[PDB]
């Protein structure tokens, strides 16, 4: 199971995508995807010996979050849920974000909802290319989605579980569309 | 199936049909339990055989089904243990408030609570029952389980929303009648 | 040998004490309190074969509340505090019964377990100087505590609000006391 | 300093005030109010030392409720606020207020600072009026008895319920019932 | 001015209920249809609370001071029309507010607003409210007479008000005026 | 639109199965049901003037509850809503009642959420005969819905239409199988 | 469809790209709009014709779908879209906040929504879009109605559970292209 | 013949005073407004055919929001409440700006409308007094209620605090209070 | 009572307390505390009549924020607490208190009486160090900035933020922020 | 005894911040992978706070009383191991919590509760707490040394203490510590 590490990057006005330069020449970036319409960019980085090692003679300007992540899949297959495990395709790419947004609820609760979701999920992505990842260690729940794009398919997968997770009022999903580097 | 769960006080009248309760020829294929001193009964019978009781004080009557239906229909396997007997017989009322909460939650939340109850009960003879169209929806759980061990159900609670979203009743009971 | 126990809360209002005592048959009773001039009784039974086989007999009639119990050093030994030793005969003099409910909305077990034990250590200490006998449920939700202790009127109240706030304030719990005595007279 | 019964009964068929002033003739009854339009009366006890075995003695036949309590004045000395204490009841215009506080999610010491502030904005009124007030001890939610005698009773009962009811936290956190009683 | 007492009296039957109170004078009395249910509102003066004091009430009893509806609007400025009750489609409606995280200021507001809303509304009908006095929660017993398909219109006019119909509890029942 | 009466009665232990005289010759009395195992009556009035004024005579004893009820499929088609027009027949029935115990809601919140439950009911209520009465005037809203008793059909409608009312926890389903007398 | 409801704030930046936004040559097909008197901008477009656009300080991009097609789905008639003006031109923003409320609920409130709208909008023109996948939901409403009428929307938040369960934003727009 | 108007909120660091003045071109301003030593500015703009005209080619720089507001006198029409007539001019001297955005969670509309009408019949005989303006959004929600008034320094304190329980109490209104002057000097 | 001004500066660059200080020279500053640690700088201001005119021409650079204000001491005099008043405050020690009142669902009543009863608590401890207290003026959330002089600082910042807690409904619904700052 | 303090400082290099804090005592020093972002814990003497009053720190900087959460622990009688923090794994974990009706009392039982559960954990790794001295909502910054694949059951361990994943809101951050 690899360890991931996602930096969303607002950069400033004068820097333009020199980011690539500062992360790709030394760094194993996985994905590189710019929010489409806008100048932020987010990068999905593998985080091997090499690079973790490297990233302590980088700085990425702007306003950059880097979040350290795992793949989804990986937890869901360790919980007892079986996903299929395909690569993303170089096509257009729709990225979701979600987030828990639940004051009251237990570790137990938390963990019965999210394998209810996986398995629900399960059937719906035997049909798709798909990537989750979910941000390690931080409360509340969080996670990145990159889906191949279908046109009129946004509102299927992003209505798609969230009563599980409590509604719609409880769950924030913001889907985006992103061009690839 | 047709299995209701009735329970009737008769705590009120001093006089009472409720004999009937432990008459193997009025009830068939059920099973009848008494609260321990107390004039409080219990039942899990077939709709046929709640028709053939008139008793005045009733507390309650759930359709019900046992939970080994409930876990096939959600392709989960529990294995139905041993038969209850009337040694260290307790029955345990469970009733979720699920406040904000909707269907596809509490239906993965009892997904969950089933995968945890066969690990935890597999080695004590019970009997599952779990309403039908009923909501909030109720849980009927005969265990026969060691006494010291009943408090560590407790954290089970806590995959519907903790203590508090979580009525629950704990008591002695006597078989008087068990028939298949 | 953990102990167990059940407790009867009786209510009827059209039998004696007499009545309501011999209701039990015979039940080895543990403790059987009434309130002061009102209808009201606790029945305190041991948990063992023999008195499960002569419950068999017994049904009490009114409006009853059957509640098994464990005694509360027992809940102090799982949560890590050590309660004053409790007093094995209860006087009719400055008898009282303090009754709690605990709400716990909004918590988990483990921040219930929490809340217990830092009431529990609050209590511990002024505890020490009575002679009581207290009680928890096993299993219920919500769950309820009694305790009958031999205390001085004029010091009931305060003593009734010691540790509220350990689990939430007044809002979050209900607390009832009651002048109790053996019955039958 | 003073502790009390309060022995709530709601009287059974054919047994009348009297039968149950005659079954507590050997306690110090100081106070006894009949709700007039039902068959509720309210005994206060003053508790003495050998007043408990006396009433553990006693059955009151119906639905009895026997509740410890003490004085409001006593309970209002304490958190600070001066109370006038008077020595008897006028017999007539007698009005009683049962409130209960449901202070949700406050502290002791929360319900402690409403209590006095309300406590010090009632106390002239209540000056004013010759009253009886009891709290039950120990007890949570809190709750107090009240018995005032009213002039202008009628609007001054809505008056009354509704006076500084913002220093509790408004309408929401808090129960009333009134009733007319009269010395029984 | 002086208000009035409510009995609500259940176990009891129309004539032992008449029998007693025989000299308390009585403001308005009905029986609920199908029910052993009475509800009575006396005068409160002097003379009907000594009399009070020294009967049995008949069945199982519950009094509750009351005052009249009309004059509560008009304490605070909203003048009701005042159309005596009729014998014909007695209805009561019993309504309990849930007053929560609300303040005095806001109660008052909201009872202005209701009954200024209401105010033009029953000149056309005949009606006698009354509310439970002192008493929190708020209470109200409103006797009027409408069709009886008018049950839903009436008991929601105005329900956002107090906010809603899952913060005002309705019960409806029919009744007869005993003269 | 016809205006009906629900006496829900739990007798006393000396009256048996007169209530039916009570109400018999002078009512006009559209359903007599027994809950099975037990004395508890439930009996559905249709309000004629006649009857009307006739209950002004009779008192039902024991703890009864007496309910103004409307028929709700009059309700629904007010609505715009289209509910098959069926008179239940069948000897086995099964009663369903329901309360919203929704705290936090409109009166235009409450009429969108009858509509859609009505919506959605109109599909599953074809293969069936049933009548629904809702309290006329009560609130927080409440019916009783009288269904063919089909076993292991009970879930299945009572389950229907409850997240359109908030979910599991903001609505009362009490099923209860009933034998006409 | 592929539209996208974009939103970019350019306060920041003294010189800036948005003139773009502006240029037929780029806005092949869509709407822009500038928010009166500020630096704040908005778009639908395609999301090809979004790919054109690399600006700073984007606010939003929400994939967002005409209410006609989504009325269609729930075979609920919308009234047919009049063509926006660039007078009284007002943009008002509406995210519910649908605490404890489940799927089918906020379905159920959308329909209610939609034919409630239908009368009220018969005549103003109008362009509804409502956001795709995105939870709490948008909506985006572009009117003409006159200024004196827009306190008439208010209880239309009824729906979704009063005006505090929803954030509604109101500006005053200028159209840049409409093709 | 009812008057809207647009109350822009700007705050820049960056522009002196006079730049953020010149920075709304020839567009009719009714008030412009600078709090006291901070680089925050209220704009009024009348909404009139020429005005919007106008405003084409005004773009403000920095953290601007853009508030369409009726003025309060108008509400108190439609809530049928009377509201002392407004002063024409608003002078430098004991100028203040009293801010109100009101939470009413859990409220209706009908509610809401009947707890605004409470607190305007509750301010009405205290704002007869001052010389003021005030101003409400139109459509936002939550709403905005400004008010720029005349006072005296040691009225302003408990003048902000008056009606707060119309709405729920402080905590369930954000108030605030500034001191300010027309700008450019 | 005095009215104030508190100028919150967050410094542009190239600018130092002393350029702000004597952009202000004009002005009675009475009070002038810089965050250690930080760009921050905050200067109290007593006005009088004059005092309006002057900063309506005085354009302060960098972030700044003109609040009004009152002295705390006077708002707990009107409450019926009394409060020590201190003429001067030492140079060493000074932390800063910034407490935001939250107290959901509570009548402006109930917040005066919390208020009141954690005044009350309060101050005998506060008539111990030396403090210079300050109140928003008519800004809900209510908001108080408080600088102390604390001997045995890093564990009294501890205990003086959790001092009574209890008294303002607990920790869940006021917020504390905590700084030390030094004599500007 | 004395505490320290934290200051967060964002938009400046490591030379700019040991250039600018030359002669202050420091307690502790990282940088954010990738991020200009560095935290230094200084200890609060008479001398540092003497100089802090002195110089200007380079960028943005957010200054922050902090205490030991060893010491607090010490002081409600929890003993927690004292392995000192390595540069091979830093982890920064940032944990708000929400104490929403609670009590003071309830606050500190759940405190030593958690202290309690996780103090015979820390014996297998090495770490530095700090907690937001008198800050409320309570924030702490957790220092561990522990193996990536660790983090998810680091975070969640005890979370049910304080009320669950819902109630304490966690980042992670990964850091270099500077020497
Ligand atoms: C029952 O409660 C009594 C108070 O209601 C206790 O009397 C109190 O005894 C104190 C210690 O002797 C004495 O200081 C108090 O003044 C007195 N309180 C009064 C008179 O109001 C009583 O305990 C008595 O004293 C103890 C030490 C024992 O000797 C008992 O046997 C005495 O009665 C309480 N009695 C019991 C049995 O607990
Ligand atoms: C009924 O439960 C009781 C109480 O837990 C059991 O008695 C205890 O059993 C445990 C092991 O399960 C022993 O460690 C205890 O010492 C036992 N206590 C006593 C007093 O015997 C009892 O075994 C159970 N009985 C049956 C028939 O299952
Ligand atoms: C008493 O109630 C009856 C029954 O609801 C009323 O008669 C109805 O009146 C409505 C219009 O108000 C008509 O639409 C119905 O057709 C009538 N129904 C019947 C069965 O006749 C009657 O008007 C009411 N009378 C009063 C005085 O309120
Ligand atoms: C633009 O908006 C204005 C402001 O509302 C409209 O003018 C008002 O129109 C209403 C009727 O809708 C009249 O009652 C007012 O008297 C008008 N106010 C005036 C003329 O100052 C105007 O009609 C709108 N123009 C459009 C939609 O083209
Ligand atoms: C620092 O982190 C690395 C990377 O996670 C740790 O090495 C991993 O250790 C786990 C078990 O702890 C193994 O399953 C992985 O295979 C290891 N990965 C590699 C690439 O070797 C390392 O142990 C951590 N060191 C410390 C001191 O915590
Ligand atoms: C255990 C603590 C319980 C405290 C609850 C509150 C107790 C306060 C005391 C009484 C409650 C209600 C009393 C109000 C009636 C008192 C007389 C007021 C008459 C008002 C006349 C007027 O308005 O002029
Ligand atoms: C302090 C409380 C203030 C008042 C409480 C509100 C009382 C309402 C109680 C019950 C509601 C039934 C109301 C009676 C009918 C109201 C007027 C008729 C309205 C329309 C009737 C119709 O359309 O037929
Ligand atoms: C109207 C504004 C209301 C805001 C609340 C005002 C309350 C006071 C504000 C801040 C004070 C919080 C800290 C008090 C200063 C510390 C005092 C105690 C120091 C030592 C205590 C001890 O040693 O125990």
């Amino acid at each position: 199971p690899h360890n991931y590490l996602i930096m969303d990057i607002e950069p400033p006005k004068s820097v333009s995508e020199r980011d690539i330069l500062n992360l790709l020449s030394p760094l194993q970036v996985k994905h590189s995807f710019r929010v489409t319409g806008s100048t932020r960019l987010l990068i999905v980085i593998r985080l091997d010996a090499q690079s973790y090692e490297k990233l302590d003679e980088i700085t990425v300007p702007g306003k950059v979050e880097v979040i350290p992540a795992v793949n989804m899949a990986d937890t869901m297959e360790r919980c007892g849920v079986s996903w299929p495990r395909v690569e993303l395709t170089d096509d257009n790419v729709t990225l979701f974000e979600s987030e828990s947004t639940l004051t009251d609820v237990t570790k137990e609760q938390l963990k019965a909802m999210l394998i209810g979701y996986g398995e629900h999920m399960s059937g719906l992505l035997q049909a798709h290319r798909f990537e989750y990842y979910q941000a390690a260690g931080a409360t509340p729940h969080r996670h990145f989605v990159f889906v191949n794009s279908v046109p009129d398919e946004i509102e299927v997968f992003g209505r798609e579980g969230v009563d599980i997770w409590g509604g719609p009022g409880e769950f924030v999903v913001k889907p985006q569309y992103v061009t690839r580097i | 199936q047709d299995l209701v769960f009735a329970e009737w006080d008769k705590g009120s009248s001093h006089e009472h049909a409720c004999s009937a309760l432990r008459n193997s020829s009025v009830i068939e294929k059920g099973l009848t339990v008494k609260e321990v001193g107390t004039s409080k009964f219990a039942a899990v019978l077939s709709e046929p055989i709640l028709a053939r009781l008139k008793f005045h004080g009733l507390v309650e009557a759930v359709p019900v089904v046992e939970v080994g239906t409930v876990m096939k229909r959600l392709n989960v396997s529990i294995p139905p243990a041993q038969d209850i007997s009337d040694n260290n017989l307790t029955l345990i009322k469970m009733s979720p408030k699920l406040k904000g909460q909707t269907l596809q939650q509490i239906d993965a939340e009892l997904r969950y609570l089933g995968e945890y109850m066969n690990t935890v009960l597999q080695k004590c003879s019970h009997r599952v029952y779990i309403s039908k169209g009923t909501f909030p929806p109720k849980i009927y759980v005969f265990l026969n389980m060691p006494l010291d061990q009943i408090r560590q159900f407790y954290p089970s609670l806590d995959i519907f929303g903790g203590p508090s979203s979580t009525k629950n009743e704990i008591s002695y009971v006597q078989i008087l009648i068990l028939r298949n | 040998l953990q102990k167990h126990y059940i407790i009867y809360e009786v209510r009827n209002i059209e039998k004696t004490p007499e009545e309501v005592k011999e209701e039990m048959k015979d039940t080895d009773i543990l403790y059987s309190f009434k309130a002061l001039g009102a209808p009201s009784y606790h029945i305190v039974v041991e948990v063992n074969p023999r008195n499960m086989r002569k419950l068999e007999e017994v049904e009490l009639k009114g409006k009853i509340r059957m509640v098994p119990v464990v005694n509360m050093v027992d809940v102090a030994e799982t949560l890590g505090v050590s309660w004053p030793r409790s007093g094995a005969r209860l006087l009719d003099v400055n008898l009282t019964l303090i009754e709690r409910t605990l709400n716990q909305e909004g918590l988990t077990s483990q921040e219930s377990e929490a809340h217990l034990k830092g009431f529990m250590e609050e209590l511990k200490d002024r505890l020490q100087q009575y002679n009581y006998q207290a009680f928890f449920t096993i299993g219920a939700s919500p769950p309820k505590m009694y305790i009958y202790i031999n205390i001085p009127y004029e010091e009931v109240d305060k003593f009734a609000c010691i540790g509220i706030n350990q689990f939430g304030g007044p809002a979050a719990v209900n607390t009832t006391v009651s002048f109790i005595s053996s019955f039958p007279k | 300093s003073d502790q009390y019964t309060i022995l709530d009964v709601y009287k059974a068929s054919n047994v009348s005030v009297e039968d149950y002033k005659d079954l507590l003739k050997d306690l110090d009854v100081v106070h006894s109010f009949k709700v007039l339009g039902s068959s509720r009366v309210i005994f206060v006890v003053k508790m003495r030392e050998d007043s408990y075995e006396k009433l553990s003695k006693i059955n009151l036949p119906g639905d009895v409720y026997s509740i410890p309590a003490g004085d409001l004045s006593d309970k209002m000395q304490s958190v600070g606020v001066e109370w006038k204490r008077w020595d008897d009841l006028p017999d007539a215009n007698l009005t009683l207020f049962e409130r209960t506080l449901e202070l949700k999610g406050e502290p002791l010491e929360g319900l402690a600072s409403h209590m006095k502030a309300f406590g010090e904005k009632v106390s002239h009124v209540m000056e004013l009026y010759p009253n009886k007030g009891f709290y039950l001890l120990g007890r949570t939610p809190p709750k107090a008895f009240v018995i005032v005698s009213l002039p202008f009773r009628c609007r001054q009962v809505r008056y009354g319920s509704d006076f500084a009811l913002n220093y509790l936290n408004g309408p929401g956190d808090s129960s009333t019932k009134v009733e007319f009683v009269a010395k029984a | 001015n002086k208000e009035y007492l409510l009995l609500d009296i259940r176990d009891a039957t129309t004539s032992e209920i008449i029998s007693a109170l025989r000299d308390v004078e009585i403001e308005l009395k009905v029986k609920a249809k199908g029910i052993a249910r009475h509800l009575i509102v006396v005068k409160q003066n002097d003379a009907n609370l000594q009399k009070l004091g020294e009967i049995d009430i008949p069945g199982r009893s519950c009094s509750t001071p009351v005052e009249d509806l009309d004059n509560l609007m008009e304490d605070i400025g909203i003048s009701w029309p005042r159309n005596e009750l009729t014998n014909v489609n007695v209805t009561l409606f019993e309504r309990t507010l849930d007053l929560k995280d609300k303040t005095m200021e806001q109660f008052w507001s909201e009872a202005k607003a209701y009954g200024q809303l209401v105010k033009p509304v029953l000149s056309s009908f005949t009606y006698r409210a009354f509310k439970a006095n002192g008493a929190y929660p708020p209470k109200v017993y409103f006797f009027v007479n409408l069709p009886r398909e008018n049950l839903n219109d009436a008991s929601s006019k105005g329900i956002d008000i107090f906010g809603g119909p899952g913060k005002a509890r309705t019960t409806v029942q029919y009744v007869t005026k005993l003269s």
